[PDB]
């Protein structure tokens, strides 16, 4: 049946302004009560708002009120919600929501419940840093690791924005305990995390053991290899 | 906008209780019985109650995908809504707009079509309207079929109602109690957000009904099906929407070729209408005549005795 | 506005056992109708939100037996018969009665299992990074459980505070352990200043803290 297919993630400064869609294929939503739900980071869910496309009722949650507008077509139920005055703390994942049951029939509350059709999500990210890709820095396994059956080595990936990125290690082929760690959001506003990974200590003289960092976000494809 | 009801024989009319068409007009008294029917019930100026609504060909149909009850021939309807959406039970009404008003056995036909290649099947059933398993307001049918193996499930599925049945081995004519009202909940609750009962309360005066006979699949079923409103009465005063100016309105049944007067009625604000009569009485009419409109009365108006 | 309140915040749960998760409102979301409005949600990991009751007890389609809902007025309960390994996810309460909607803080579910024990690893700044005027040294706590962990850098036995930074990896899938990193961040200045660099672990799968160090070059 119908699906949700929303916009591509966004990266603003504070103060902007972003609209996010929320495309109806497979079907139409206008008849439905259409929620607008976020997570931030460190939260769980918080409900924006919603609207009725059919209808063009709308209604926003105290915190949202002023700088949230949602909009839709009558026809499809596609929709948009557009935030504005953005800050770093509206860097959030967005969620649109279909209830499931319609809104409208023949012949305090608004809408109706149980929210059962979800678009995939829409990142955005809020902060004053300007785009970097990241600098890849060896964490070299220890010489003392042979009386150790499993070494551990890794790379540092420093000072990107925004997310995502992505590692791999030698172009894909190791993907057997490989560790690549959320990234941490210092106070420089640019990212970092480590990706690690163990190995036998008997193969640090034999393998070859390359961090494959891709930061589409920036179009930097870095590669570092890890030497003992 | 003045009031009006429309120029329509009774044989131009549809029963609002059941897809077929009106037949005659019949009085009689309703004391020893509670005359509260869910659908075709409609204020004169054009709210709709119970479970009533627009179209005639929608009463007593059913719509969802149907499970089978395992070690029978019946199946379970999830209901779904008229548009094939999901049912909702939190609608401020008593059932479905369009649910069977009445306790009985309904004979019809199930069908369904296979939503990947267009396959279709059909088979004969009946939904007894009084048992526990009719839960229309929690959204599930019951139905009794001829097959335990042909539909199936997650498949589009639609009950199409012909007729009434009776078990001929009991009491002819015991079944069905078209004054009986289903509980819309499987007998969990009560029925919620009803169109009122209905009651004559001026001396003399009688319900007057527009009356069809069902069609009979099996037995020797009671098919008188008495409406208290055509269909097209309560699609007329929605769409009008005329202001009652006081709570009866007086109508002259009327013969438009030779102008006579036949009897006079009383058409409630609220949607019914009452003669003065005692007895039950079929009305012989001639078939071209139709309900006028004269004018608005107060609540004291005698009606002429309609012999 | 209606305040949801989920019990336990936390729920590690046994696959086979059953699981339990109370929601409490503010107000009853009992309405006149006699249903209550509360739902429950699921949000898998790296999926979207889905829907599992809805109107109190109802389940949604596609959902199995095992989830049940439960409960009226103000008291809530989300019952899980026999947890599978699939059901891992943060479960969200959410009245649906007023606006404007609320969920619950939400109560993340995952793998109980036996104690593990970290393996520690400690990391240099690389001589790249050095150049560049900053140093990070990083430790490594591989492969242990629970999730809970104690890591304290020490500089020249010198304990640091505030110039180091976590982050720990979601629950594996095959063998239910946590990883966890910590770095500590140092001017190229201090790092070169000092000689000890130590990383102590703390875990109830250690009968001893465990430390790893090196010396500077």
């Amino acid at each position: 049946q119908v699906q949700l297919v929303q916009s591509g993630p966004e990266v603003k400064k504070p103060g902007s302004s972003v609209k996010v869609s929320c495309k109806a294929s497979g079907g139409t939503v206008s008849s439905y009560a259409i929620s607008w739900v976020r997570q931030a980071p460190g939260q769980g869910l918080e409900w924006m708002g919603g609207i009725i496309p059919i209808f063009d009722t709308t209604n926003y949650a105290q915190k949202f009120q002023g700088r949230v507008t949602i909009t839709a077509d009558e026809s499809t139920g596609t929709s948009d919600m557009e935030l504005s005055s953005l800050r770093s703390e509206d860097t959030a994942v967005y969620y649109c929501a279909r209830d499931r049951v319609p809104s409208y029939s023949p012949s305090a509350m608004w809408g109706k419940y149980g929210m059962d059709v979800w678009g995939q999500g829409t990142l955005v990210t809020v902060s004053s840093a300007s785009f970097k890709g990241p600098s890849v820095f060896p964490l070299a396994p220890s010489s003392k690791s042979t009386s150790g059956g499993t070494a551990a080595l890794g790379c540092l990936v420093k000072d990107y924005f925004p997310e995502p990125v992505t590692v791999s290690w030698n172009s894909g082929a190791l993907t057997s305990g490989v560790h690549t760690f959320p990234a941490v959001l210092q106070s420089s506003g640019l990212y970092s995390l480590s990706s690690v990974v163990t190995v036998p200590s008997s193969s640090l003289g034999t393998q070859t053991y390359i961090c494959n960092v891709n930061h589409k976000p920036s179009n930097t494809k870095v590669d570092k290899k890890v030497e003992p | 906008k003045p009031f009006s009801v429309p120029v329509l024989t009774v044989e131009e009319m549809t029963n609002s209780r059941f897809p077929i068409p009106l037949e005659k007009l019949f009085t009689g008294p309703s004391s020893a019985f509670v005359v509260q029917p869910q659908n075709g019930r409609c204020t004169t100026d054009g709210v709709l109650l119970g479970t009533t609504q627009l179209s005639p060909v929608n009463i007593c149909t059913f719509r969802g995908d149907v499970t089978h009850i395992t070690g029978s021939r019946n199946y379970t309807m999830n209901l779904a809504s008229q548009n094939w959406n999901d049912y909702d039970p939190t609608e401020e009404i008593p059932a479905p707009l369009g649910t069977p008003d009445f306790v009985g056995k309904i004979q019809g036909v199930l069908t369904q079509t296979t939503r990947t290649d267009g396959s279709t099947r059909g088979h004969k059933a009946t939904v007894y309207t009084g048992s526990a398993d009719f839960a229309p307001k929690l959204g599930r049918v019951q139905f009794e079929t001829d097959t335990d193996r042909d539909f199936e499930a997650n498949q589009n599925t639609k009950f199409t109602p012909v007729g009434v049945i009776q078990d001929g081995g009991t009491t002819h004519r015991n079944e069905p109690q078209q004054w009986v009202l289903p509980s819309y909940s499987g007998r969990n609750t009560h029925n919620v957000h009803l169109a009122p009962a209905v009651a004559p309360t001026f001396p003399g005066e009688q319900l007057l009904f527009f009356r069809s006979t069902m069609p009979g699949c099996s037995g020797y079923p009671n098919m008188d099906l008495d409406c208290l409103l055509p269909q097209e009465w309560v699609q007329y005063f929605y769409q009008e929407a005329a202001p009652a100016q006081s709570d009866v309105a007086l109508l002259r049944f009327v013969n438009p070729d030779t102008g006579r007067v036949l009897f006079e009625c009383k058409l409630h604000k609220s949607g019914y209408v009452t003669v003065a009569h005692t007895g039950q009485h079929d009305l012989v009419i001639p078939p071209n005549g139709y309900f006028r409109f004269d004018s608005w009365v107060n609540q004291f108006y005698t009606l002429a005795p309609m012999g | 506005d209606i305040v949801m309140t989920q019990s336990p915040l936390s729920l590690p749960v046994t696959p086979g056992e059953p699981a339990s998760i109370s929601c409490r409102s503010s107000q009853s979301l009992l309405h006149s109708n006699g249903y209550n409005y509360l739902d429950w949600y699921l949000q898998k990991p790296g999926q979207s939100p889905q829907l599992l009751i809805y109107l109190g007890s109802n389940r949604a389609s596609g959902v199995p037996d095992r989830f049940s809902g439960s409960g009226s007025g103000t008291d809530f309960t989300l019952k899980i018969s026999k947890v599978e390994a699939e059901d891992v996810g943060v479960y969200y309460c959410m009245q649906a009665l007023q606006t404007p909607r609320t969920f619950g803080q939400g109560t993340k579910v995952e793998i109980k299992r036996t104690a593990a024990a970290p393996s520690v690893f400690i990391f240099p700044p690389s001589d790249e990074q050095l150049k560049s005027g900053t140093a990070s040294v990083v430790c490594l706590l591989n492969n242990f459980y629970p999730r809970e962990a104690k890591v304290q850098w020490k500089v020249d036995n010198a304990l640091q505070s505030g110039n180091s930074q976590e982050s720990v990896t979601e629950q594996d899938s095959k063998d239910s352990t946590y990883s966890l990193s910590s770095t500590l961040t140092l001017s190229k200045a201090d790092y070169e200043k000092h000689k000890v660099y130590a990383c102590e672990v703390t875990h109830e799968g250690l009968s001893s803290p465990v430390t790893k160090s090196f010396n500077r070059g």
